[PDB]
RNA sequence: UGCUGACU
DNA sequence: GCCAGAGACAGCGAGTCAGCAA
DNA sequence: CTGTCCTCTGGC
């Protein structure tokens, strides 16, 4: 019961993208679970710090 | 392709001339970023601007007016590519926040840097079904061909300082792109009768055929002399009246025929 | 060894000896290991790979009247050339010698043995004679054989004589190794005529050739869509398919799309358009309509069937076997390690596409190798036998159709009625030198495979089995960049020794120390030992993060991930293990391990090749003097010095054997090369040799 | 070519050995001297850059 | 100096322009500067710099 | 409705040792016993480190001695890695 | 550095084999309502088949299994062996025996 | 005509 | 009606000598 | 392998 967010987690095939409010029971073993996430899948990523940047790179 | 003015010694112009070339060099909006910041169907997005320490030297920009360009011009640029991808899926920061939500009916509120751009990023959300993926993708191919300002055709300008030893005081003003025009209005800062450029169909409308007739005869002539090869005037001369008969700088190939 | 008892400085004293006519006890056996190449391929060609080949050869089933009959060849046998039939006298061999007083093939015998089945209770073994396959010279099916130089010189030979060609008409053909991309490993290539493959495809992608023992080869391309999503296209008799992963995947392994899954994020599993990417291969047209193994090779199947040619009664499960066992990955019997290397090619586009790997040069020797007399001999024998089973089972199902019961009188009288195929067609590519099969062998080259040898000096000669063509396709060219003599051939090809004209850089010639590849060996313990050395297999617990782990793969089979701080030592251990001949590792496999750095250097990994094609050089091994054999990607992560006095403490690595080991055997004809322009020592060696 | 003329050729081939640290240091706009290795990676990541114009200067 | 492409020899693929070279070496030599002369030949190093040149030139 | 494993008929549940009390899930979570997976070599013979101090953390390298023979082991100690193979034991609650 | 002094008890005949399991599809967070049985051959006078095992899970939701043998069967099994061992930690001793890897795997039929 | 060598 | 999407489409040095197979 | 056509196609 840690497979994330894609996948039935009790089943195996991965789940189909969110319309009605219920988890989307797969095609397979239609069980359903969280009808919406508790959080939205929130994401930390930039850029580099070389060639976009004119900072970072005074002397160096 | 390029370009060629002498810089009309005076001293008046010799100063215009830094300006000068420190304005129509191109500056991005990818040439003065530090590193974004993508959270994510609400995809906010800060974008860090560089300190003017090390950019505004050379570039002559400001950031109000760098900012402001993220306003009008990125930040719907952005809504216009994220239609790209969705059609085939399947007191005062006050009036500034507001007129551009006027504007587009995505954004919520962006931030304000009081202090030299510290930290100004914006939110979006498409609440129903999207594609959420690291869209990060798409706003950074977009923050890369998006340039602040630039004349239109000239990609850098430089000053290579010396050009004669018989009046050594010569300056000239090259280029590596090619507008004419946009350089009629230094008149007084360079000499605009002296303008050369390798193009041969720009010579040939802005200042007629018999111009482009010698910038033929000029280029074929600088093209032999790398390699010491020197063809007498009086071939290319006739090589350079019948490519420009009838008028126009007519290909010597199978559609000339 | 091998090169000892190389002169010190030349002599003349051996002319002018008392024994200068006497006809010597055995060969020289340094003119013997020029053309070696040419014949240790051959003799599997013939022997050991014939079986094999017959092997794969799946049983020929087809409808007669309300019947279904198979048909499949037991054994494949040629024999030496010898008098026709008994109508002739006195001599049952047949040396080469004639056949170029006459003007005719030294040619043996091909005769297999099918065994035809009525719905398999009825059954009989009847051997067909199928042709005529012509032989090499000193190769195992020869009458030159075992024969010393003065009982070679009583058959009118030449005493020193080597044979490695064919005489076809008389001519002595000499096919010589054409250049491969590579076999069993994933070349991730950056072409930009990709795009136009289709609507969304990019200009990345990892191609593979796939060799299976030598007789069958196939050429499998993943692309990367900008989507995120990976195509797989395949070629199946000079057709290009694509079909999405994820049909290709969920067929191969029964297993759960998260398992899938988290094998195709092993390496970057905090990527989040790369998590999403692999999603939209396995839902986006997956769980549209097949969920489970059998609904995927169904839809498969249907699609397929019809380009496939399979049996009518055949399931569509059944066809969709037919093509990944014939179109996907030949090398690989199991369907679970099919899948794992799938997987690696697409963990690899995924790489390039994101800018963490570097695009293999596929005109770097890094990534080449050589195509043998016998790879070309079996893959044309193993077709033309297969295009005999199909050409006789025409005959029977368009003869009558008509109660097999008493038809099993003329059955034998049926097969020799296709039986009249496989001689002429094999002469063709002998004699004209260009290819005619229904799947191209994959090859990429249908002309110049076999050229005339000339004996105008033996220096034209001896260069006709050291010469290695780039392709016969590359003399057309704007763009010249497979003519470069980039530093990666330091070695293995001559710098001086090309043509000079048009095929300049196109046809280059094998250093005099260089060699290819010939034995096969078991390689079954290896797999069992690098788990002993600290590999941990793709099942699973690295141990670490699959981050901080290397890759491991061995011939096309991925072995599995070796942790990061146990790949120096495993790879140290097996290059001990090849230089003292311990355990089974062959003299000659090339343990490579390409690091990896945040850079985006060549995709990282320990590599374990073991092929029958690599060109090895030797090169005296520092730290054990005990002379190993280096490869042309196990070059360039090691440093080898020349001279004494070059050679330091933690730098060179390893040593080479002879200050000129760089320079081809005719470049080592010219004397004082180091005093004359470079261009004149070009013009030397193609003057030479006329 | 004369003796005592060679011995000049010898000693400048011998000088010319040890041109290569400062050419590539002082063309990367490097701090003038403290780094032996730093070099070697910024020569690294030049190499296997995307432009590859830092690299042909 | 050699000089292929108005360029110094290329590198390999792992920083190193010679198998006899280390990967990524500052001296001139190992970039294509032959101080040899035809007097006095070219080692095989210089050798194989020049032969690249010189086939480029075909 | 789970279909619910149906086991062939060539094979037969094996009942659990009543005669098995060590790895029983009273033993195994006695607050002084820790549980260790191991992975090794197919050829490797455990009997070798009998007696032998084996590390608990870092990596060590371990002698041992197999027909006679002197191998050496180099033996890595690790922080279990989420996903790592359950170990299952008899239980009495579990019928 | 903690070390542990090392005692194969090990299986009386080798006949004893202890049982670890291994999802395909991530962790249980709290298998505890998992009931695992396992099956063996019932022909013990062949050697090939005398090995042969079936390990079966069973949830509310689904079923998975696991087998020693035929495609299920990984690599891991032989060319690695697994082994478990209980440590004493007031006395120091490990305590190693063999052990059985179980892949496990969802059920259905059509 | 073709194709494989070769010459300036 | 304005101008990108392409997707065909055409061009690719001069002369010379052989042999061999169809 | 590049640059113009240049004939659609397609969207607007
Ligand atoms: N494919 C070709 C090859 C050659 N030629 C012609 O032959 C001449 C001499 O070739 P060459 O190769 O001997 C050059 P050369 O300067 O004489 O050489 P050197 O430096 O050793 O003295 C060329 O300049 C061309 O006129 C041609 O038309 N097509």
């Amino acid at each position: 019961a840690n497979t994330c967010s894609s996948f039935q987690s009790d089943l195996d095939f991965c789940s189909d993208c969110g319309s009605v409010l219920p988890l989307p029971g797969a095609q397979d073993t239609v069980t359903c679970i969280r009808c919406g996430f508790n959080i939205n899948v929130r994401d930390f990523e930039g850029k580099v710090v070389k060639t976009s940047v004119v900072f970072h790179q005074l002397g160096t | 392709p390029m370009m060629s003015v002498p810089v009309l010694n005076t001293k008046k112009a010799l100063k215009r001339v830094k300006s000068l070339k420190k304005q129509l060099t191109r500056v991005c909006l990818g040439e003065v970023l530090q590193k974004i910041d993508v959270q994510e169907q609400v995809y906010q997005l800060r974008f860090q601007f560089l300190p003017h320490a090390y950019y505004q030297q050379e570039k002559c920009l400001r950031p109000e007016d760098i900012l402001r360009f993220m306003e009008t011009r990125f930040f719907k640029l952005l809504m216009e590519s994220i239609k790209k991808k969705n059609n085939k899926a399947s007191e005062a920061m006050e009036r500034r926040v507001q007129a551009v939500r006027e504007i587009h009916p995505f954004i919520d509120d962006y931030q304000y840097d009081t202090e030299e751009s510290l930290w100004c990023q914006v939110t979006v959300k498409l609440p129903l079904m999207k594609i959420n993926f690291d869209m990060s993708s798409l706003v950074v191919s977009l923050a890369h061909g998006a340039v602040i300002y630039a004349t239109k055709g000239i990609t850098r300008c430089l000053l290579n300082e010396t050009t004669n030893n018989k009046n050594e005081k010569e300056l000239v003003l090259n280029t590596e792109g090619i507008n004419l025009p946009e350089l009629f209005k230094y008149a007084e800062v360079l000499d605009l009768r002296r303008l050369y450029s390798n193009d041969i169909h720009a010579i040939a409308n802005t200042y007629g055929i018999e111009a482009a007739l010698r910038v033929i005869e000029k280029e074929i002539k600088d093209v032999f002399a790398v390699y010491g090869i020197a063809v007498d005037p009086r071939h290319l001369s006739l090589v350079a009246d019948y490519m420009c008969f009838e008028g126009v700088y007519k290909p010597l190939n199978r559609f000339g025929i | 060894s091998r090169w000892r008892n190389l002169p010190s400085g030349p002599s003349l004293k051996h002319l002018t000896d008392p024994s200068y006519g006497i006809p010597r006890e055995q060969q020289k056996a340094a003119l013997q290991e020029l053309t070696r190449a040419h014949v240790e391929s051959f003799n599997y060609a013939v022997h050991e790979g014939l079986g094999l080949a017959v092997q794969a050869i799946p049983p020929f089933e087809f409808a007669f009247k309300d019947e279904r009959i198979s048909f499949t060849i037991l054994d494949a046998v040629i024999s030496p050339p010898t008098v026709p039939k008994g109508t002739i006298c006195k001599e049952a061999n047949v040396y080469p010698a004639e056949c170029r007083g006459r003007r005719s093939t030294y040619r043996g015998k091909l005769t297999a043995d099918i065994n035809w089945a009525v719905n398999g209770i009825s059954k009989g073994i009847i051997k067909q004679f199928l042709g005529y396959v012509p032989i090499m010279v000193k190769s195992k099916l020869c009458n030159l054989r075992n024969l010393p130089p003065q009982a070679l010189i009583e058959h009118h030979e030449e005493a020193e004589e080597m044979g490695g060609y064919f005489i076809i008409n008389g001519i002595e053909k000499v096919i010589r190794m054409l250049i491969m991309p590579r076999r069993n490993f994933p070349i991730a290539m950056i072409r930009p005529k990709w795009k136009t493959r289709g609507p969304g495809y990019t200009q990345y992608g990892v191609s593979m050739h796939c060799v299976r023992e030598e007789h069958s080869a196939v050429n499998m391309n993943l692309h990367y869509l900008e989507n995120g999503t990976v195509m797989l296209n395949f070629i199946y008799r000079k057709e290009l398919f694509f079909l999405p992963l994820g049909f290709a995947l969920k067929a191969l392994v029964s297993f759960s799309d998260y398992q899938i899954f988290q094998e195709l994020i092993k390496g970057k599993e905090d990527d989040s358009f790369l998590r999403n990417s692999v999603s939209q291969m396995l839902r986006i047209v997956m769980e549209e309509g097949c969920s489970t193994q059998k609904q995927v090779l169904n839809y498969l199947g249907e699609c397929f069937r019809v380009k496939l040619n399979v049996p009518d009664w055949y399931p569509n499960e059944q066809a969709a076997e037919f093509l990944f066992n014939q179109c996907i990955c030949i090398h690989l019997k199991s369907n679970t390690e099919k899948f794992y290397m799938l997987c690696l090619m697409t963990r690899k586009l995924f790489a390039l596409a994101k800018g963490e790997c570097m695009e293999d040069n596929p005109d770097s020797l890094v990534n080449q190798e050589v195509l043998t007399p016998g790879q070309l001999f079996l893959m044309f024998l193993k077709e033309k036998l297969e295009g005999w089973l199909v050409s006789i089972k025409i005959a029977f199902d368009k003869k009558a159709q008509k109660t097999s019961v008493s038809m099993n009188t003329d059955n034998l009288m049926r097969i020799f009625t296709m039986g009249i195929d496989l001689t002429k067609p094999f002469e063709y590519l002998f004699a004209t030198g260009n290819l005619r099969s229904k799947t191209g062998l994959g090859l990429l080259q249908d002309s110049g495979l076999c050229v005339v040898a000339d004996k105008l000096n033996f220096i034209r000669y001896l260069s006709h089995f050291r010469c290695v063509h780039r392709g016969a396709d590359f003399a057309k060219m704007r763009t010249t960049t497979v003519r470069r003599l980039l530093p990666e051939s330091w070695g293995f090809l001559c710098p001086v020794h090309t043509p000079d004209g048009e095929p300049c850089g196109l046809m280059n010639h094998l250093t005099a120390v260089c060699e290819v590849v010939t034995q096969f060996v078991y390689t079954a313990s290896i797999p069992a030992l690098l788990c002993n050395l600290g590999v941990t297999p793709i099942d699973g617990a690295p141990h670490r993060s699959y981050s901080e782990c290397y890759p491991v793969l061995l011939d096309g089979v991925m072995v599995g991930w070796v942790d990061k701080d146990l790949a120096p030592g495993i790879a140290d251990s097996l290059r001990h293990f090849k230089v003292l001949r311990e355990k089974r590792i062959p003299p000659w496999m090339e343990v490579v391990l390409i690091p990896m750095t945040g850079k985006p250097s060549l995709y990282p990994g320990l590599f374990l090749f073991t092929t029958p094609c690599r060109l090895v050089r030797p090169v005296q091994n520092l730290a054990l003097g005990k002379e190993e054999l280096i490869g042309t990607m196990e070059q360039i992560f090691m440093n080898v010095a020349i001279f004494e006095d070059e050679v330091f403490a933690g730098v060179t690595t390893h040593q080479e054997l002879f200050p000129h080991s760089l320079l081809s055997v005719i470049a080592n004809f010219i004397p004082f090369s180091d005093h004359n322009q470079s261009p004149r020592n070009m013009y030397q060696c193609q003057m030479g040799k006329q | 070519v004369k003796p005592k003329a060679d011995v000049k050729r010898q000693r400048i081939i011998e000088e010319s050995t040890h041109c290569g640290p400062q050419a590539v240091r002082a063309a990367l706009n490097l701090p003038e001297a403290a780094s032996y290795d730093e070099v070697r990676g910024k020569w690294q990541d030049a190499h296997l850059g995307k432009d590859q114009r830092d690299f042909n200067m | 100096q050699i000089e292929l492409e108005g360029r110094r020899p290329p590198l390999m693929a792992s920083g190193k322009s010679l198998p006899c070279f280390e990967p990524y070496e500052f001296t001139p030599r190992a970039g294509g500067f032959v101080t040899g002369r035809f007097l006095t030949g070219i080692k095989p190093p210089e050798f194989f710099f020049h032969c690249m040149a010189g086939r480029e030139g075909l | 409705d789970a279909a619910r494993f149906s086991c062939p008929p060539n094979f037969t549940a094996k009942p659990p040792a009543s005669e098995s009390p060590r790895f029983s899930l009273e033993a195994l979570t006695g607050p002084d016993t820790e549980l260790w997976l191991i992975q090794a070599p197919a050829d490797f013979a455990p009997e070798c480190f009998n007696g032998r101090h084996v590390p608990l953390s870092g990596s060590q390298i371990v002698k041992g001695k197999l027909a006679g023979k002197r191998h050496r082991y180099r033996v890595l100690s690790s922080c279990p890695q989420a996903g790592e193979a359950t170990l299952l034991a008899p239980s009495t609650e579990a019928g | 550095l903690p070390s542990a002094r090392w005692q194969y008890c090990g299986a009386p005949d080798g006949s004893q084999r202890a049982v670890l399991v291994q999802f395909s599809n991530g962790k249980l967070q709290s298998p505890g309502n998992m009931r695992f049985t396992l099956y063996e051959n019932k022909d013990s006078t062949n050697p090939r088949k005398r090995n042969q095992r079936i390990l079966a899970a069973e949830t509310d939701r689904l079923s998975y299994v696991g087998n020693n043998f035929g495609t299920g069967a990984l690599k891991c099994n032989t060319l690695c062996r697994h082994f478990v061992g209980i440590l004493n930690k007031t006395s120091g001793q490990m305590e190693v025996y063999d052990a059985e890897l179980f892949n496990m795997q969802p059920l259905f039929s059509d």
